């Protein structure tokens, strides 16, 4: 069934998606096309298919949140005198019923996140967000006069993306190179990113260069803000900012044998790592919860991040 | 939307004289403070609950929250009004889902799942339910003032500023049998003339009260052992909206590692997010700071004087309140189960 | 009066304790008794321990308890307890863990609501106390114990002070699955507890390293995580162990390593204290006059006259306020969580 | 260049016999410890000077210089040694080189950069070199005298003060101030290794009239919140800034800066050494596993690794102030006060 192939196929369908709720339709279209009928037969199942899924796509954190709310929304009401089918139809019917609160979850993080930019107030983001462009354009609808620094997000550029998406909306930006975040902080008046997951004791996994601005911001005395939907709250718990799962190795060195000028103002695009070199360098970082100074979701602006764990202790049990 | 609308202002007085009356009296800062204004709101919801007729629930809600955001705009720096407005709406909203079915988890799951008389003469039921919130309005002090004996200790120093109802009757209860020290701080200009005369009620209890300038607050701190303060608000975020200088003890304690212990009733506590500062800080007359007398320097310079100031949630380490002592993270947990997080906009 | 807060800062903690049985009250149970010697008297046990023995003797004052027949069981089983309670605290200041557990028992002493012949009554309450025993505390730590052990990795280089029976488990239970790892024991005056740790530990074939509190800053470089056991865990997320814990937890934090709290949510509570001295309990201070490197070993020491010198004062605290800050997870049988949202699992019980 | 190879050892002996004797003295640690180590390398230089013949100022410098690396070599973390050493050699320096002023008919390290690239030098400066020698030797007798008074602008009445392990320096000055004031100390045991001086001297400090508490090193971090004043001796101030003190001594730094507590050194000027402490590992010393754990214990010191450093490294920006004979003095200034006492050339020996 290559369950696989799907969820990359949603992903493809449709920009909006998220990585969590991608997964969630997969195993619905699975629920689906399973044949199923024995709770072992029936329970067996997905398990396999969100395992065959994690251990399908190299980084798994944000589908493996969309997993981990799926299952618990089965067994929950499998337990119950559940009876199987009417959880299976109810699921596939109101499959598309899915991926509307999904986009609604983020319209209302929006419509929560834009009065956070006040008239005259200078933002920085870093690499592209869903939802951070949704908070900054309608922020911009409302006539909110405020400008925008977008950091080149090496090594997935989505700086380029972010700037002309906020372009289209007559946003006046700025690009700044990721060595250059720090220097641009005392005109920066609030600091807004996305997060592909959120963990156990509120923190964000999200591109590589997210917590170095929260660093940043937290040393300039600058708020920061994270924007994430609320299926991307995800059960685990990174014992520090470098603890997450692996896809590739990374940060390995070279092993040389006896083997056999340049001025600051000098500009070498040329100059750069090549992909084999940035394959061995992380596509993620961890940015601890007390560099967040709310994290902006559907639920509303969490600010406690003792929340995020009392969101996840009410979906377990 | 207010109440300026689905009636007129004729209407109004004539059906709500109460309302008129706290519109008016909130306007002219005559009921001020968040004790008079939780207290006054309060009884006039009973009014509106009196004279208010309708047979379905929902006109029930929205008549409240239309009377709820017309009070609130009369002075919506008054916090106290909409939280005292919230807590019957959430009041009548579950007496309401009980009397549902009598006649027989997580918000994260909602995202998967299920698709989608009533009103009228529980209004006998919904004014005992106000009379419950003007005795636990009562209860404030009392259940606060107790638990000074887990934290006030005999030759400890203590640092206040301004002038709190809530932070004397906690100093002076432990006070009558433990001996210890308080610093004042006055809250110059605005909470002066207060803290001074609760300087002396302080001493008359002896409690060896020091009156220092608002200058001197980070000089003598190094010899502090607490910082317990009064407030004016609590907003969203675990913020504080307190009284002018509070910051100035707040940013001085922890720089000298000195725990802030903020001693408020719960319905102090506002779920209003603090978008703005600048919204939430008033300022008062600049006649307070500067003689009118001096014609030369107000006619040559800006002149300012904020009412309030505002404390960032990171910096206050306990909360003493009427239901006990927790720490900011739990302020979380106290709005779900007060509030109805829909009612948070009013 | 009853009272004494003067200039000492150490004033106010409870010193008065009961050595000996002598002049012991009447109505006091021959359980409770053996108990409150071994409370008084032992090196070896600590709230988990001190919590299990403190229900099963409950279980045997209940079950020889005579009903008087000009009342019944409900109103005065409560005074009856009250009184073993009452001899207990005299001769060592309940724990948390007991103190939560008395409640618990004490709730379930009211809630029968004047229904059956007392034998039936007595049935139940053995019941929950077994029920207690077996879900708050064994099967919890059990939960506590695999959930600490999976963030173990190979190659690891573990700290943990003194001796703590969850994080023994942990790390016992660690090589039982194959995990390559050793053991930093960090050890402390007066008593030395890291010694029992460091031998229970080598006897189940764990390659240990053993220093003093003293060489901590030294010793922490090579750490890569510290396990901390609990005796209670504070409602704004302090971590409330033995003495020296803050002070591992605090060169932790300076030198990366994370802070893990392992206490059964049964000794969570309510109680929030700002400072290690409010709440703590005073051990004696000849206990400080041991010149070191052993105990009991009968060594006269320059203190030793100590209480008849004037402004000389020997002190050892037993407990220890580390603020939330400083502790990177709580694990409890509730999963691995930030140690802050404590208050929120007492509301769910 | 040590003393090996301008001269055979067996002559290094009967020109040189206090030093071969020092050298002994220094590794075996019979002569230990800042202060002994100061003067005994002083006396030893003295003899040395009195008996050498080096008739150009080159022989003589050569000759101290090379005596002097021996000795530190013997035992390099007695950096006292070094630092007597590096005096006398810019006592001669200096003095002859006033004495060439004497025939008659830099000052910035930057300008230097573009600066451009002996008569009758002379022996018999004994007299002058000896009666500096004996001086610093001297000066070394007034440490305490001239450093306890300073006590009375940083000690005060009811306040208190936090101290750890044993050290003359200290105790001379809160003795100093406890004449007229009357204050509290609390005495942090130096356990194992500073224990019994620790103990001694918490005595005496009660005999002075000062209110004396003796703690655990795990009890640090309990009373930090009372603590108004962190009061520590150290064996050695590095090129950093960076002490070279007793082992526990980050225990009370590092709470200090937690409960943001003023740390304040009471250090002679003859503990200041030049060298960078470039690697800690080189720096701190480890004595016998036998102060830590006893050796009867046999199967425990057989199944795990027990270590004892007697030396712990404080980084120079825990200490708020230096409590010297020369004044009191912030850690930045320490840069300037090597310049004016050590010539650049000597610091590596």
């Amino acid at each position: 069934f290559d369950i696989v192939q799907v969820y990359k196929k949603f992903l493809q369908d449709d920009p909006e998606i998220t990585m969590p709720v991608a997964a969630i339709e997969a195993l619905v279209q699975l629920l689906s096309r399973s044949q199923a009928k024995t709770i072992s037969e029936f329970m067996d199942i997905l398990q396999n298919g969100s395992n065959t899924l994690k251990e399908g796509v190299q980084n798994n954190i944000s589908l493996s949140a969309g997993c981990d709310i799926f299952q618990r929304f089965v067994t929950r009401s499998l337990h119950d005198v559940g009876d199987f089918e009417q959880c299976k139809r109810h699921l596939v019917e109101n499959g598309k019923l899915f991926i509307q609160r999904a986009r609604a979850c983020r319209q209302r993080i929006a419509h929560l996140g834009y009065p956070l930019i006040r008239d005259g107030s200078v933002i920085l983001t870093h690499g592209f967000s869903r939802g951070v462009a949704a908070v900054l354009l309608a922020a911009a609808k409302r006539h909110v006069r405020f400008k925008v620094f977008v950091t080149e997000s090496r090594p997935s550029g989505s700086g380029c993306l972010m700037t002309r998406t906020l372009k289209n909306a007559c946003i006046p930006t700025c690009m700044v190179l990721d060595s250059a975040v720090s220097f641009t902080m005392n005109r920066v008046d609030l600091v807004l990113v996305g997060a592909e997951g959120v963990v156990e004791n509120g923190g964000l996994i999200n591109q590589i260069g997210t917590f170095q601005l929260a660093v940043f911001a937290k040393h300039a005395h600058k708020p920061f803000y994270a924007v994430a939907e609320s299926h991307k709250f995800v059960r685990m718990f990174p014992l520090s900012q470098y603890d997450i799962p692996f896809s590739r190795p990374i940060l390995e060195f070279d092993d040389p044998s006896p083997e056999t000028p340049t001025p600051s103002d000098a500009i070498h695009n040329e100059l750069i790592m090549n992909e084999e070199q940035i394959r061995n360098n992380p596509t993620l970082d961890v940015t601890p919860p007390e560099f967040v100074s709310g994290l902006i979701t559907d639920l509303g602006i969490i600010d406690s991040k003792s929340g995020v764990s009392e969101e996840l202790i009410k979906l377990y049990l | 939307g207010p109440i300026s609308e689905f009636m007129s202002t004729i209407n109004v007085e004539h059906t709500y004289p109460a309302v008129s009356s706290l519109i008016a009296d909130l306007k002219s800062r005559k009921v001020q403070g968040p004790f008079a204004v939780a207290v006054e709101t309060a009884l006039v919801m009973r009014q509106v609950i009196s004279q208010t007729r309708w047979s379905t629930v929902d006109q029930l809600i929205d008549t409240v929250r239309a009377v709820g955001s017309t009070l609130v705009k009369a002075q919506p720096t008054e916090f106290s009004c909409g939280n005292i407005i919230r807590r019957i709406l959430r009041l009548i909203r579950e007496e309401y889902q009980e009397l549902l079915k009598t006649a027989d988890y997580s918000s994260m799951l909602n995202l998967l799942g299920r698709p989608t008389t009533g009103g009228m003469d529980m209004r006998a039921v919904i004014i005992s339910g106000i009379q419950d919130v003007i005795d636990e309005l009562d209860k404030i002090n009392t259940d606060i003032e107790v638990q000074s004996m887990d934290h006030l200790h005999s030759n400890e120093i203590i640092l206040t500023q301004g002038c709190s109802k809530t932070v004397e009757a906690f100093l002076r209860f432990a006070a009558k049998k433990r001996k210890f020290s308080v610093i004042v701080a006055e809250g110059f200009p605005n909470n002066q003339k207060g803290s001074h005369a609760m300087a002396k009620r302080l001493a008359q209890a002896g409690i060896d009260t020091t009156v220092i300038s608002d200058a001197t607050i980070f000089a003598i701190m190094s010899r502090v052992n607490k910082v317990i303060l009064g407030t004016h608000a609590i907003l969203g975020n675990g913020g504080l909206v307190t009284y002018s200088g509070a910051q100035l003890v707040a940013q001085a304690a922890r720089h000298h590692a000195t725990p802030v212990v903020v001693c408020s009733g719960i319905y102090k506590l506002s779920p209003v997010y603090p978008y703005d500062l600048e919204s939430i800080i008033q300022l008062s007359s600049p006649d307070k700071i500067m003689s009118f007398n001096e014609g030369d320097l107000i006619s040559r310079a800006e002149i300012l004087n904020p009412y309030y100031d505002y404390i960032p949630p990171d910096l206050v380490d306990l909360f003493i309140t009427n239901l006990g002592g927790y720490p900011p993270s739990y302020l979380y947990r106290i709005m779900n189960d007060t509030y109805d997080a829909s009612d948070t906009i009013l | 009066i009853f009272e004494e807060k003067q200039v000492s800062i150490f004033s106010h903690l409870d010193w008065r304790r009961r050595r000996t049985t002598e002049n012991i009250p009447k109505d006091i149970h021959p359980a409770v008794i053996r108990l409150g010697l071994k409370l008084a008297n032992y090196k070896i046990f600590g709230s988990n321990q001190r919590c299990i023995d403190l229900l099963k003797t409950f279980k045997i004052v209940i079950q020889d308890y005579q009903t008087p027949y000009g009342t019944t069981l409900s109103r005065h089983l409560t005074t009856h307890i009250n009184s073993q309670i009452a001899y207990l605290v005299s001769t060592r200041p309940l724990s948390i863990s007991m103190g939560n557990a008395i409640r618990f028992l004490k709730l379930e002493i009211s809630v029968l609501d004047i229904d059956l012949t007392d034998d039936e009554g007595k049935e139940l309450l053995l019941e929950k106390i077994d029920s207690y025993i077996r879900d708050r505390i064994i099967i919890a730590g059990q939960v506590i114990v695999q959930a600490a052990t999976e963030k173990i990795q190979d190659g690891d280089v573990i700290l943990t002070y003194l001796h703590s029976s969850t994080v023994n488990d942990v790390l016992i239970h660690a090589k039982n699955v194959g995990k390559k790892f050793r053991v930093v024991v960090v050890d402390s005056r007066p008593e030395f507890e890291g010694r029992v740790c460091l031998k229970l530990l080598t006897e189940h074939g764990i390659e240990c390293t053993y220093v003093m509190i003293s060489a901590l800053s030294y010793i922490m470089q090579e750490v890569t995580k510290i396990f901390l056991g609990g005796h209670a865990m504070l409602s704004n997320g302090a971590l409330y162990s033995r003495a020296g814990t803050s002070l591992i937890s605090l060169l932790g934090h300076e030198s990366n390593v994370p802070v893990i709290a392992c206490c059964e949510s049964y000794k969570f509570t309510e109680r929030i204290q700002l400072d290690s001295l409010v709440y703590n309990e005073l051990a004696p201070g000849d206990q400080l006059v041991n010149m070191g490197v052993d105990d009991f070993e009968e060594k006269p020491g320059v203190l030793a006259n100590w209480k008849s010198v004037k402004n000389l004062k020997l002190l050892s605290l037993k407990y220890d306020v580390t603020p939330p800050r400083l502790i990177t997870v709580c694990v409890c049988e509730m999963g691995l969580l930030p140690s802050t949202s404590v208050p929120a699992i007492i509301n769910e019980f």
